[PDB]
C-alpha cells in the first residue's frame, strides 16, 4: 500500500 | 470511455486531510491492478471521461491504519554526520540488499531516535477532487508489466 499512488512513501 | 478493469485512467486530483490540501497534481495509472489506492480505484469505477467529483476515502480504504510496530527505537549513531534529527525530518535506511526504506523521526533522546516507517498518511481519512482526464485501453506490453508507461505523475 505505502507504495500505491497518488502519495509514495517508498518502503 | 468509462474507467474500468485493465484500462489506462489520467486523473487530476487534490487531496486534504483534515481540511488542509497536502498533495495536488495529475498521474496516469493503470486500473485494476493495484497501482492505486482502492478506496480511490472503487471511487472511480465506471465513471465516464470528464466527471469530476468528490470523494472522502477512510483510512482503512487508502494508505490503511497506522501500525504501531512500524514504530522502532534505533541509534542516534546509525543516523550519518550529525545530519537534522529532528522530529519530522525524513531518511531512508537500507536493508542487506540495499533496498530503501524511508522513516520520520518522531524523537530523540539520549542515544536512540524514535522512528516512524509507516506511510505518512497511514491512520488519516483521505477527501480528494477528482477529475477523469482521460480513459483508454492498455497496451499489450502495459498490462504485461502491470503498468502504464509511463505511470505516474505527469505533475
Ligand atoms: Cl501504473
Ligand atoms: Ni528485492
Ligand atoms: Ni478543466
Amino acid at each position: 500500500n505505502a507504495k500505491m499512488l497518488p502519495f509514495a512513501f517508498g518502503a | 470511455m468509462k474507467v474500468g478493469q485493465d484500462k489506462v485512467v489520467t486523473i487530476r486530483y487534490t487531496l486534504q486531510v483534515e481540511g488542509e490540501v497536502l498533495d495536488q497534481g495529475e498521474l496516469s495509472y493503470l486500473h485494476g491492478h493495484r497501482n492505486l489506492i482502492p478506496g480511490l480505484e472503487e471511487a472511480l469505477e465506471g465513471r465516464e471521461e470528464g466527471e469530476a467529483f468528490q470523494a472522502h476515502v477512510p483510512a482503512e480504504k487508502a494508505y490503511g491504519p497506522h501500525d504501531p510496530e512500524g514504530v522502532q527505537v534505533v541509534p542516534l549513531s546509525a543516523f550519518p554526520e550529525d545530519a537534522e534529527v529532528v522530529p519530522g525530518a525524513q531518511f531512508y535506511a537500507q536493508d542487506m540488499e540495499g533496498n530503501p526504506m524511508p522513516l520520520t523521526v518522531v524523537a530523540v533522546e539520549g542515544e536512540e531516535v524514535t522512528v516512524d516507517f509507516n506511510h505518512p498518511l497511514a491512520g488519516k481519512d483521505l477527501d480528494f477532487q477528482v477529475e477523469v482526464v482521460k480513459v483508454r485501453e492498455a497496451t499489450p506490453e502495459e498490462l504485461l508489466h502491470g503498468h502504464a508507461h509511463p505511470s505516474g505523475h505527469h505533475h
